[PDB]
RNA sequence: AUCGAGAGGA
């Protein structure tokens, strides 16, 4: 649904390189070069990174119960 | 009878992680240290959430134990906090915890990113990671027009042994004989085995020939670390929190001793 | 085994001299060669044992060794070997003799019907009949003078050990041999699946019996040359179909 | 709904102390040695140490249930020693070499960062 | 050898005999039984009723 | 919930007493998958074990007398084998002959019947197990196997 | 001195039907000044061998200089003067079968003793006069060293 | 039938074994004279296997025949298998 | 979807059917479980006539 | 709570 904080399997850091990932997308870089440049180096991390589908997005579509 | 006379070597210390060798020790204390590395040694993380109000799609269990996987700056004041249990005040103070408060609401049209700068605590010393003046901001939730997050943090003092938060290392990479002299793993094929690291051989040759009176010295070490703190802080307080263990052990087997 | 194979293996030998020196002491040997009592039981021994053979012959018209009785003679003949440091190079000082009357005491003490009148006593041979068969051909004095090379404590042992296990053996009032039989006889069934019937639909078949069994049939036995020859036999053949 | 305490492998629990003394029966000059809240960290180094003795005759280590929380290590010496002895020594060395090495990990440290 | 002839010989061991058997496909046992140069000892059934 | 019925299970219907069936007299229980593979491996010709595994084996022994046996090979290293070990697993004084699952046909008529080239033909003689790799033909449900004598 | 056997043995073949196994090979020896005939597993990882070789084999019920029965239980802490320090391959191990070609009546000519060392089988055969203190159920130790 | 003989088999089974241990552990639990020296047992169990391997069980077996009679075997007068 | 906190369930003297004074079903209105035929059947094999009656009698309808 | 049905697990 949204981007895990850790690598569940060695604990790095990965909940702050979604949307650089997803930019790095957008500039026509490869996975597995925005992969790289991430400094996402274990195949745990890449992917923890490149197997995550982003359905809060999706759950943004729907307005809020309370205004 | 008596102890090793172990001696360190480090080949890489960078801000994300340490590159050592330890010579001249047991694989026993190799890997008690690589364990402890792990799971004991105390880092400050988030274990206590007030949500006062929380209109996103992720529910409160969620958005809390996504805050708690957050690390945060423990380098210095993780030795001067005390575990609550041990602690003498209330449930929380001072000098067992630090405060956090999280208030963000979405009003622009455009999707709100609550990421860990969001987070502001009383303690100067204790930040998230990300927010330490390159690497972004952990996302905690996205929100859009009208959901709001109002919550309260409080970050305690545990080791990896606890929860997997307390853990400080994002990998510790341990190997010793990288060329295969002592036959602790019998390859069926060597030759389909690429070379280790740290192998020093010819492309012609895939594993050194048997040792028969060799033990596993010279154990490698790659320890990265999370943020919480660095890698030499990590090592310096595993070896002193392994000491400090073996030693209550001590204590108590005087004590015994003496009761005997 | 053979006739021959079944005298060289079974019948202890008086006659060669070297060859008891060498399987027996010597105190034992001299009485052995010199008493005629001895020899007669031992003859006696080997006549029993024959006539064990051929109700054994009768009783398995196949020549299928395989039975299922109480006491592992071989496993506890192999254990007083090990516990009593038998050294199976050197004469023993077991007598034949001992070992005859030890295998009738033993006969008598394995007893399944008690009773002293006809009936009962025929009821109790024919109960031990396989197991004291066995027990006589493993017991054999020239076996256990050659082969086994037992000592007295050894086959003391031994005759105590059977006789416990076989009274362990002996099955228990009370037991519920019905329930027992019927899910010993259901548990295969869970894991069992010309052209006959077989498996769970012949089971059933059997068990209600089947006016109209799914494949009947018989297996036709030929007597004469018909048996030998194929001309005849296919006639036969015509004749029945 | 029956998942135990996350600090339940560490704590110890009011009235349970932390090690305990046994003597073994069947060898002479041997003890049994239980602890509590204690793991293969603690126990395979104490183990390793007590196996370079050289008048420590066995020397071993066990958990008995990983979801318990004790270790149980048996040290049997020589007939002039004693596995009380043969423990504490174990344990000493083992603080001795861990500060050694504390020490020259924090000069290698030094070095490194001032070139 | 189950389904074989086994006799002993005269010097006294086992020696299985290869000879014909007719297996039917149905069930007159009286009457297969009441012929010539058929076994009545050997010969039998597989239907428990008959 | 009861004292009679509590005892009356413990005298009849106890696991150990439940080892072996009455419907085709072997028993019920034998060793199973993981160690099974392990004991293969553990009881092969060239398993040798150093001094601290060893100490770490025994220590999950609860049979155990507390002496440690003497190493197969006293030189140039000591060294216990993995039968070793076994054997003195294996209970009391128990005698038992068996085949692995890869003995050849031709070894009992040939030479080198009694000394297994493939270290085949399981021999355990006073509790010991001189030689042999064992298997499920030795260690699991068949009729005669090494838990069924044991039984 | 508590030694049952002792020669001069000449290796001829090394796994002469295929290496079973990778750290253990069968030894196909041959001796001159008894004529026997030896077969032996050794740990080749710790002790290699090769064709052509030369060691003298003393199988020895004791491992003790003196005449003192062994209690066969390890007890590595032991300073007496034992003959395992003047060689390089030493197992220990129980003879589980004699075998001898003795008939009804005659006695044995030749012997074959066999032995195993934690499942390391050795026959040693030929003379029976040579052979005679090999008894079953015996503990005797191996005490291999190779020679020049 | 005459207490000079019996018919019945001299060992004790183990329905016999078990019936007598849970009903003297239940009389013991309902505070019984003990016919054993206790050392340290507190459990009827135990308390019931001692008085067993002791033969100071005082139960009585009835064993009914089928034809209809019965013959009264004390726990002390019948070979313990186990 | 098979997590074992649904499908845990234990019984000690709890709510008993209306027809008949036996135990309930299922763990949902806390209910024992069912000592079947089969069930019978092999305590029958064993010989344990007391645990029989008090499975089918004591402890399940007095 | 009762009945019935459906979906499932071993
Ligand atoms: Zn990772
Ligand atoms: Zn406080």
């Amino acid at each position: 649904m949204i981007i895990p904080v850790r690598c569940f399997t060695c604990g790095k850091i990965v909940g702050n390189k979604w949307e650089a990932y997803l930019g790095l997308l957008q500039a026509e870089y490869t996975e597995g070069d925005a992969l790289d440049a991430l400094g996402l180096k274990r195949y745990c991390c890449r992917r923890m990174l490149l197997a995550h589908v982003d359905l809060i997005e999706k759950l943004l579509n729907y307005a809020p119960l309370e205004k | 009878p008596y102890a090793n006379q172990p001696t360190v070597r480090i080949t890489e210390l960078t801000d994300e992680n340490v590159k050592f060798i330890i010579e001249n020790t047991d694989l026993a204390v190799a890997n008690s240290i690589r364990r402890v590395f792990i799971a004991e040694v105390p880092i400050i993380a988030i274990d206590w959430v007030q949500i006062d109000a929380n209109s996103s799609v992720l529910h409160d269990e969620f958005i809390a134990h996504r805050l708690g996987l957050i690390p945060l700056t423990s380098d210095d004041i993780v030795d001067k906090l005390q575990y609550s249990r041990d602690c003498t005040c209330e449930e929380f103070c001072p000098e067992c915890s630090v405060e956090f408060t999280l208030d963000v609401r979405c009003n622009e049209d455009q999707t709100r990113h609550v990421t860990s700068r969001d987070l502001i605590s009383n303690s100067p010393r204790v930040i998230p990671v990300t927010s330490r003046n390159e690497q972004d901001d952990i996302l905690i939730v996205k929100l859009r027009k009208g959901q709001e997050l109002r919550l309260r943090a409080y970050a305690k003092k545990g080791f990896g042994k606890e929860h997997a938060k307390w853990n400080p290392t994002a990998g510790v990479a341990f190997e010793y004989d990288p060329d295969n002299a002592l036959r602790h793993t019998v390859y069926p094929k060597p030759e389909e085995w690429p070379k280790s690291e740290y192998s020093e051989l010819d492309e012609d040759e895939s594993q050194a020939p048997y040792d028969p009176n060799g033990k596993p010295e010279r154990f490698y070490y790659n320890v990265e670390s999370c943020g919480s703190l660095r890698p030499e802080t990590i090592v310096l307080s595993a070896l002193s929190g392994l000491k400090k263990k073996l030693s209550d052990l001590q204590t108590q087997l005087s004590h015994e001793i003496q009761s005997d | 085994p053979s006739n021959k194979a079944f005298e060289k293996k079974f019948r202890f030998d008086y006659t060669n001299e070297r060859a008891l020196r060498r399987t027996l002491q010597e105190d034992l040997v001299k009485d052995v060669l010199s008493n005629a009592h001895i020899q007669n039981e031992l003859e006696r021994e080997f006549e029993r044992m024959r006539e064990d053979r051929e109700v054994l012959r009768v009783i398995f018209p196949t020549g299928d060794s395989k039975v299922v009785l109480p006491c592992n003679l071989l496993r506890m003949i192999w254990n007083a070997q090990k516990i009593f440091h038998i050294n199976p190079r050197l004469p023993s000082d077991l007598h034949p003799i001992k070992v005859v009357e030890g295998v009738k005491e033993l006969s008598k003490k394995l007893v399944i019907v008690n009773g002293d009148d006809p009936l009962s006593r025929q009821a109790q041979e024919n109960a031990t009949l396989l197991f004291n068969i066995h027990l006589r051909s493993t017991l054999c004095s020239r076996r256990m003078a050659e082969e086994f090379r037992l000592s007295g404590e050894a086959f003391d042992w031994l005759l105590g050990e059977i006789e416990s296990k076989f009274n362990q053996a002996i099955a228990h009032p009370g037991e519920m041999v019905g329930a027992l039989a019927a899910q010993s006889l259901g548990e295969p069934a869970t894991q069992m699946t010309k052209n006959v019937t077989l498996g769970v639909p012949r089971l059933k078949e059997l068990i209600n019996i089947s006016k109209k069994p799914k494949t009947p049939s018989l297996t036709v036995f030929l007597l004469g040359q018909s048996a030998r020859d194929a001309e005849r036999a296919k006639d036969i053949l015509c004749r029945l179909e | 709904m029956n998942a135990p305490p996350a600090f339940e492998s560490f704590l110890l629990f009011e009235g349970e102390k932390k090690i305990t003394i046994n003597k073994d029966t069947k060898v002479p000059n041997a003890c049994l040695f239980t602890i509590n809240k204690e793991d293969h960290t603690l126990g395979n180094i104490i183990k390793s140490q007590l196996l370079k003795d050289p008048q420590v005759l066995f020397a071993g280590y066990k958990v008995p249930h990983p979801l318990e929380h004790k270790i149980i290590i048996r040290v049997q010496t020589t007939p002039d020693y004693s596995p009380q002895e043969a423990f504490t020594n174990a344990i000493t060395d083992l603080i001795s070499e861990l500060s050694l090495l504390e020490e020259r990990f924090r000069v290698a440290i030094k070095d490194k960062q001032e070139g | 050898d189950n389904k074989k002839k086994i006799i002993i010989t005269e010097d006294g061991e086992f020696k299985a005999l290869q000879e014909w058997i007719l297996e039917t496909d149905g069930v007159s046992l009286m009457r297969v039984l009441s012929e010539k140069d058929v076994d009545p000892v050997r010969t039998t059934s597989n239907d428990i009723v008959e | 919930q009861s004292l009679e019925t509590r005892a009356e299970i413990q005298e009849l219907a106890m696991v150990p007493r439940m080892i072996v069936t009455p419907q085709s007299n072997r028993p019920v229980m034998g060793i199973v998958q993981d160690t099974l593979t392990a004991v293969r491996k553990f009881t092969k010709r060239d398993v040798f074990l150093e001094r601290g595994e060893v100490m770490n084996l025994l220590m999950f022994l609860s049979t155990w007398d507390g002496k440690v046996p003497q190493p197969a090979i006293l030189k140039p290293r000591p060294l216990w084998t993995g039968k070793q070990i076994f054997s003195l697993i294996i209970p009391g004084h128990i005698n038992c002959i068996r085949t692995h699952s890869t003995h050849p046909d031709d070894e009992d008529s040939g030479p080198y019947k009694h000394i297994s080239p493939g270290d085949t033909k399981v021999v355990v003689e006073n509790g010991e197990l001189i030689m042999g790799i064992l298997c499920k033909k030795s260690l699991g449900t068949s009729a005669g196997s090494l838990v069924h004598i044991s039984y | 001195a508590g030694i049952l056997f002792e020669d001069i043995f000449d290796v001829k073949d090394i796994d002469p039907e295929g290496k079973k196994f990778d750290r253990v090979s069968r030894l196909h020896c041959e001796s001159e000044s008894f004529k026997m005939d030896l077969i032996l597993d050794v740990n080749i990882q710790i002790y290699p061998v090769d064709l052509g070789d030369k060691f003298r084999l003393v199988i020895a019920s004791t491992l003790y200089e003196d005449g003192t029965l062994d209690d066969g239980e390890y007890n590595p802490t032991d300073d007496r003067p034992s003959r395992a320090d003047q060689f390089e391959y030493v197992m220990y191990g129980k003879v589980y079968r004699i075998e001898g070609d003795e008939t009804s009546t005659e006695a044995a000519t030749r012997l074959s003793a066999y032995v195993s060392y934690g499942g390391l089988l050795m026959r040693l055969q030929g003379d029976a006069n040579n052979l005679h203190g090999f008894e079953v159920d015996s503990r005797v130790y191996l005490l291999m060293k190779k020679l020049a | 039938q005459a207490n000079q003989k019996r018919i019945t088999t001299p060992y004790m089974t183990k329905y016999e074994r078990a019936r007598v241990l849970g009903t003297r552990a239940l009389q013991i639990a309902m505070c019984a004279p003990v016919m054993v020296e206790l050392e340290g047992e507190t459990d009827p169990l135990l308390i019931a296997m001692k008085e067993l391997k002791a033969r100071k069980i005082p139960i009585i077996i009835r064993r009914y025949l089928p034809d209809g009679s019965y013959e009264d075997w004390g726990v002390d007068e019948l070979i313990i298998s186990d | 979807k098979h997590m074992v906190d649904d499908k845990i369930h234990s019984r000690a003297r709890g709510p008993i059917q209306i027809l008949n004074r036996q135990p309930m079903e299922g763990r949902s209105r806390d209910g024992g479980l069912r000592f079947g035929e089969m069930e019978r059947d092999c305590q029958i094999a064993h010989g344990a006539a007391q645990f029989l009656r008090e499975r089918l009698f004591e402890a399940s309808d007095p």
